[PDB]
RNA sequence: GAGUCCCAUAACCUUUGUACCCCAGAGUGAGAAA
RNA sequence: GCGAUGAUCACCCGGGUGGGUACAAAUGGCAGUCUGACAAGU
């Protein structure tokens, strides 16, 4: 049988009219070093960058990249183990984070993506209504969304 | 029908010897579903009509 | 059944070239094949349904292509067409 | 469109146990367990078989939410011939009567009900298809008729509750099958009318994980119904 | 079409009623439609 | 227990009798027993109202089959009597209904009286 | 430190001994959790021990009730005591949390286990069911978990066979096939006797009445003054009937049938005569069952009508659901109800309305309603 | 030589007789009377 | 001394036409009752 995914209803054509204060932002491994690296610690510099309050997200595999970097990575681990942070579980075999985050945006037009990765970054500007957060320069930076 | 005469209630199927209408193995048939039959009980007002 | 009535016959080929029938009405692609088991039934409606969707007993017929036969704006839509399609051709 | 004159002709769907009419107009259609007679006032087909006159019930979508997935195309339904199904939240014989269809006589549908007064009607019903269990019981506690229930392959959950997950779970846990199947309905005003639908939807796959249960699917099922899905899940307990 | 003459055609290798009428009309009558229409 | 049941407590009675108020000027109330029915029949009823002091109840005992099959909201007020000038209208009102509408001025309200009323049921 | 399992069958109650303990830190296990469904595995952690049937379906309903509101029977009782040693405390697993507080109260000296070890055990027992059962007799699960839904669930919303109304929609479908076959029988009557004697046929066309005389009158020839007082005993005589039966028999035109046919002329006569006669019991049972079911309904337009509404809809339940309007075109094919007339029409229809939600939802519905709801109707006509 | 297995023991149409109906139909929904 | 427990809202000249529903009858229509000298064995 063959199957065409349906376009979520969430989409007026590009534009993701379910987004909306509160936000659901998934957090990538490379975004927690290149806070930690410019110093933009994680729930205001969004606060900030967004004006409006979100709810970061760690799943069981950015959870599990942290934690490979090793002991030069420590400070990434605890910051990634804030309560304010929840946790995304997981359940797919592979420990392979960018497939992961990637594909839950498939499913559900209600996140935002946090990377520095330029491997994630361009997955989530074909697929529509996903917007994409990233460190640069001073602050936190939101392409994808139009309201800010 | 004929089992409806001779048994009017489902209570009644447990004793009453259906031998003369069915043959052995299915007149016990009928008893076993008795006791754990589905329908309701139903009234002597009714069941005159039925008979 | 083999050797199956022409009536059945028809009817299914109605059912595949079901796009042309009406001019305001279209349908999505579909490759339509005889299927291998199938049946032929009739609608029966509601008692409370009989003003809202009850046609009368004179327009029922056994067969679907009869019931398009009575329809007159089905006739008149299509005796048109196919004048036009044979000037071009 | 479907006046008593058309005639239709039937073939099978992709789903062992649904079918559909054609015509002017396609219907999705099940056979009737109890030939003569309509449950909630539905359309009937009647065809002659070698004759006997066997009958088919038309399932409407926009009130059957499981028949509006059918018609969002589901790729796979657990309720399918020879199979236990448990029914929760079942209101009345609406769409029970219909998954009584699917199963056939082989199979049974237990059919939890809360409320009294759709009750009585389901209990009705209930006779008329030998199959149908019905449990006029809170699903909240599983454990009231743990007693009555079997066995069971595959769970439809249609309760429109805040708590459903955990009702859906603690019936997955005690009566589900390794393996078996979970099929839900969601509405998002009733758990959260907060917040999007988008992101309930991601919250309910997200309770339904916790509880060992795979999610396979989600359907939103416009344009019948505006914030709903059906997530199709199956349950790991290993 | 063709015509082929027939010198070659010499050389080729092998390889190359009442209600029912107006029921049998419009069979061939909606076929057409649906040829053009597509 | 009680066949009126749930009946809405003093309180929120008084929201539920402010929101029939406004509907009925801005039209999107329908109002008596077999309205109610046809509002729910078609389905365009986001929830109904209903007196506890009918006389006899029985006589709309109806509507909550019909609702809870479909999942729409029912509550009751304890009079019939004060039903009436809420829906703006010389007689008594036994049952009334509030249809769906995403483009009515009062949407806000309803929503937070709809809001209540499961948390009742 | 499970040694004993409390499992429930609709059948009745079986408990089991624990011969081994699963690993309860690796309980989640993916080979465990295999060895649940796996029934040689299972068999060595657990062994049948005891099975007390129910005596029969009115305990399984009523230890049903006690097993759900978390109460102890005296059959779970008398079980029980049999089974677990007095005994440092024994440990019993039961899947109901709120059951353990009956059992110990019972019984001091066992202490109740529900954690999830427990429900692992549990669930093993219900997927497997009778094949753990070694071959015991507990018939079969599957009808009486049936069998009991019906005796559950259908206990707790109080029906009745009073509220029963399909005693009056067979009975009118019976009705009207009785009315079609003794009408078509008692034509044939006509027929077969038509040619002995027909102007017999002419002479008496109530059908029911035919049939009587031709049991009497078998043969034309036989013309008595005795026989002329007998026939014109029935019925009577100011029709006249009975005089020109006994001219009409001595010089007549029908065709003698021989002894054979005659015998199926009054054997089937009989047989329609039974009929109508089933009919008339069958006709005045439909009355009182209305009453009963539908007292303010049957009161308002009356039982043979009101049955034939309820029919239309379907059940008692279906006419009260729907509008008024509805109602009205109900039995707008048969004129049951029936400018100034449709107003008529329409009000009794509204009023027929309320009647069956009255009938409907009451458990014991009465006739008070039914009767003043008739009486506005009454002065509804006289202003009209 | 040859269809019981699509009720010629029948389906449909026409004519005739009997009994009802011509108000809308998921009928509408606030006037009516003065 | 009212009302949401419901107010209000096909043709022709009192009659004839026209139409819908249900039942019954027709030895009314479809509708016309297959072929005809070989078969089987040593």
């Amino acid at each position: 049988t063959r199957n065409i995914p349906q376009v979520s209803s969430a989409l007026f054509f590009q534009y993701n009219q379910a987004i909306k204060p509160p936000y659901q932002v998934l957090i990538d491994t490379n975004f927690i070093n290149f806070s930690i690296q410019k110093k933009v610690d994680i729930v205001r510099g969004m606060m900030d960058c967004l004006l409006a309050k979100c709810n970061p997200l760690i799943t069981d595999c950015v959870m599990a990249e942290l934690e490979k970097l090793g002991p030069k990575y420590r400070i990434a681990l605890k910051l990634a183990r804030d309560p304010r942070i929840k946790r995304l579980s997981c359940s797919h075999k592979g420990t392979y984070a960018d497939d992961c985050l990637v594909h839950r945006v498939l499913q559900h037009k209600c996140y935002i993506v946090a990377t520095n990765d330029a491997g994630l970054k361009q997955r989530i500007r074909k697929i529509p209504g996903i917007p994409l957060m990233s460190v640069g320069g001073h602050a936190y930076v939101i392409e994808k969304l139009p309201d800010v | 029908a004929r089992i409806i005469l001779t048994m009017g209630i489902r209570s009644k199927a447990s004793e009453t010897d259906l031998s003369e209408i069915l043959p052995e193995e299915i007149e016990e048939r009928v008893k076993t579903a008795a006791e754990v039959s589905m329908g309701t009980e139903i009234t002597q007002t009714d069941l005159d009509n039925i008979n | 059944d083999d050797n199956m009535r022409r009536e059945v016959q028809r009817d299914l080929l109605l059912i595949k070239h079901r796009a042309a029938l009406d001019p305001k009405r279209h349908y999505k692609k579909q490759r339509w094949e005889v299927p291998e088991r199938f049946a032929i039934g009739t609608i029966i409606e509601d008692k409370s349904e009989f003003y809202s969707s009850r046609m009368n007993r004179k327009e029922r017929k056994s067969t679907i292509l009869e019931t398009l036969m009575g329809d007159e704006a089905s006739n008149k839509y299509f005796k048109r067409k196919y004048n036009e399609i044979q000037e071009k051709s | 469109g479907a006046r008593g004159g058309a005639k239709v002709v039937i073939e099978p769907h992709r789903h062992a146990g649904v079918y559909i009419a054609r015509g002017k107009e396609d219907l999705l259609v099940t056979k009737n367990m109890a030939p003569g007679e309509s449950v909630y006032g539905e359309k009937r087909i009647s065809v002659e078989e070698p004759p006997t006159k066997v009958e088919y019930r038309v399932w409407n979508p926009f009130r059957s939410k499981l028949a509006a997935g059918i018609m969002g195309g589901l790729d796979e339904l657990f309720i399918a011939p020879g199979k236990k199904v448990l029914y929760l939240g079942a209101a009345s014989g609406t769409s029970v009567s219909h998954v009584s269809d699917v199963v056939g006589p082989e199979g049974v549908v237990y059919a939890v009900e809360f409320s009294h007064r759709p009750g009585r009607e389901l209990i009705s019903m209930a006779k008329k298809r030998p199959n149908i269990i019905p449990i006029i019981e809170d699903a909240r506690h599983p454990q009231k008729y743990r007693m009555l229930i079997g066995m069971v392959d595959c769970v439809f959950a249609d309760v429109a509750q805040p708590d459903q997950a955990r009702i859906i779970a603690l019936n997955s846990h005690m009566f589900l099958k390794d393996q078996g199947g979970v099929v839900i309905s969601i509405k998002a005003n009733c758990i959260d009318s907060t917040v999007d639908a988008e992101t309930v939807f991601a919250r309910e796959v997200q309770k339904l994980r916790e509880e060992r249960i795979k999610p396979l699917e989600q359907l939103t099922l416009e344009p019948y119904e505006r914030d709903h899905c059906i997530v199709v899940g199956r349950y790991m307990r290993s | 079409g063709l015509k082929v003459p027939k010198a070659v055609q010499k050389e080729l290798p092998f390889k190359s009623g009442g209600d029912e009428k107006k029921a049998r009309s419009f069979i061939q009558k909606v076929l057409t439609i649906s040829k053009a229409k597509d | 227990n009680p066949k009126a049941f749930p009946l809405a407590d003093a309180a929120l009675t008084q929201q539920i009798l402010d929101v029939v108020q406004q509907a009925a000027n801005l039209r999107q109330l329908k109002k008596g027993a077999n309205e109610a029915t046809k509002t729910l029949n078609r389905g365009i009823s986001e929830f109904i109202i209903m007196a506890a002091d009918c006389e006899p109840i029985e006589i709309l005992l109806h509507l909550p089959l019909l609702c809870e099959d479909k999942n729409v909201p029912y509550v009751f007020v304890p009079s019939r009597v004060a039903l009436g000038r809420a829906c703006g209208v010389s007689r008594p009102v036994i049952a009334a209904s509030i249809t769906t509408n995403d483009a009515s001025a009062i949407k806000t309200q309803i929503y937070a009286v709809k809001d209540k009323i499961e948390t009742l049921l | 430190p499970i040694e004993y399992l409390l499992f429930e069958e609709p059948t009745g109650y079986a408990v089991f001994k624990v011969k081994l303990q699963q690993d309860d830190i690796g309980s989640r296990l993916k080979e465990v959790q295999e060895q649940i469904n796996d029934f040689g595995a299972f068999t060595k952690l657990i062994e049948l021990v005891s099975f007390a049937p129910f005596k029969g379906a009115a305990e399984a309903l009523e230890n049903a009730n006690d097993i759900s509101e978390g109460l102890v029977s005296e059959s779970l009782k008398a079980i029980l005591d049999l089974n677990l040693p007095k005994a440092k405390n024994i440990t019993l697993a039961i899947s109901d949390k709120n059951l353990g507080p009956s059992i110990k109260e019972e019984f001091p000296y066992v202490d109740c286990i529900s954690n999830e070890l427990a429900q692992d055990l549990i669930r093993g027992v219900r997927l497997h069911g009778e094949k753990l059962f070694k071959g015991l007799q507990s018939g079969d699960l599957e009808r009486a978990q049936l069998g009991l839904g019906h005796a559950y669930s259908r206990a707790k919303v109080k029906f009745s066979v009073q509220k029963n109304d399909n005693h009056i929609i067979q009975a009118i479908a019976l009705l009207d096939q009785l009315d079609k076959d003794i009408n078509t029988f008692a034509m044939r009557v006509k027929e077969w006797y038509g040619w002995h004697f027909p102007e017999l046929a002419k002479l008496v066309p109530d059908n029911y009445t035919f049939a009587k005389l031709v049991l009497f009158i078998k043969d034309k020839a036989s013309l008595n003054d005795d026989s002329l007082h007998d026939l014109a005993a029935l019925l009577n005589e100011d029709s006249g009937i009975a005089q020109r039966v006994i001219d009409n028999a001595r010089i007549s035109m029908g065709q003698d049938i021989s002894e054979t046919d005659m015998e199926n002329v009054c054997v089937f006569a009989q047989r329609v005569a039974s009929l109508a006669d089933y009919r008339r019991q069958l006709y005045d049972y439909l009355c009182e069952k209305m009453h009963t079911v539908a007292p303010n309904l049957s009161e308002l337009i009356g039982e043979v009508i009101g049955a034939r509404l309820i029919s239309h809809a379907g059940s008692l339940t279906n006419l009260s659901k729907q509008a008024a309007s509805t109602v009205q075109i109900l039995g707008a094919e048969k004129a049951l109800f029936r400018k100034n007339k449709g107003r008529i029409s329409r009000y009794l229809a509204n009023k027929c309305s309320m009647a069956s939600r009255i009938d409907n939802y009451s458990e014991e519905p009465s006739n008070v309603f039914g009767s003043v709801l008739k009486k506005q109707v009454e002065q509804r006509l006289e202003f009209y």
